[PDB]
């Protein structure tokens, strides 16, 4: 499903939780903060 | 690791082979010139790698 462009929600906004097109990964503000906070290990990248 | 992909014995005999976390240069290096664990090599020619 795709969210409509216009955020007419009776004043209840959701931007922070909504995905961000600007970010390379269309993630929520909050979820970006979570990923930043986690000191993740075993990144599982291709390496070499 | 190495894995095989098949559509079923009855269905066909065309198969695919996957080299895990390994990209498509060293696999060419695995040509039959140097004998690695997988003896069969007919597919190392590729043409669709
Ligand atoms: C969610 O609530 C906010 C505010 O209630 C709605 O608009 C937002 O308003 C603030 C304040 O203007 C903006 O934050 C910052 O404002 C300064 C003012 O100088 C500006 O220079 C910054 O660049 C920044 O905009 C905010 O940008 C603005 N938008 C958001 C998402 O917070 C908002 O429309 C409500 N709806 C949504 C979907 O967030
Ligand atoms: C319903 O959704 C639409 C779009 O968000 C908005 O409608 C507005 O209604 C007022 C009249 O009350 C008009 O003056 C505006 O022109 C309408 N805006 C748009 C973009 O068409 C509004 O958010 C919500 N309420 C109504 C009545 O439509
Ligand atoms: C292959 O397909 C045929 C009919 O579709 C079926 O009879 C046969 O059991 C299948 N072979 C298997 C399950 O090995």
């Amino acid at each position: 499903y795709k969210t409509p462009p216009i955020k007419d929600f009776g004043g209840f906004n959701f931007s922070q939780i909504l995905p961000d097109p600007s970010k390379p990964s269309k993630r929520s503000f909050i979820e970006d903060l979570l990923f930043n906070k986690v000191t993740l290990a075993d990144a599982g990248f291709i390496k070499q | 690791g190495v894995s095989v992909i098949t559509p079923g014995t009855n269905t066909s005999n065309q198969v695919a082979v996957l080299y895990q976390g390994v990209n498509c240069t060293e696999v060419p290096v695995a040509i039959h010139a140097d004998q690695l664990t997988p003896t069969w090599r007919v597919y190392s020619t590729g043409s669709n790698v």
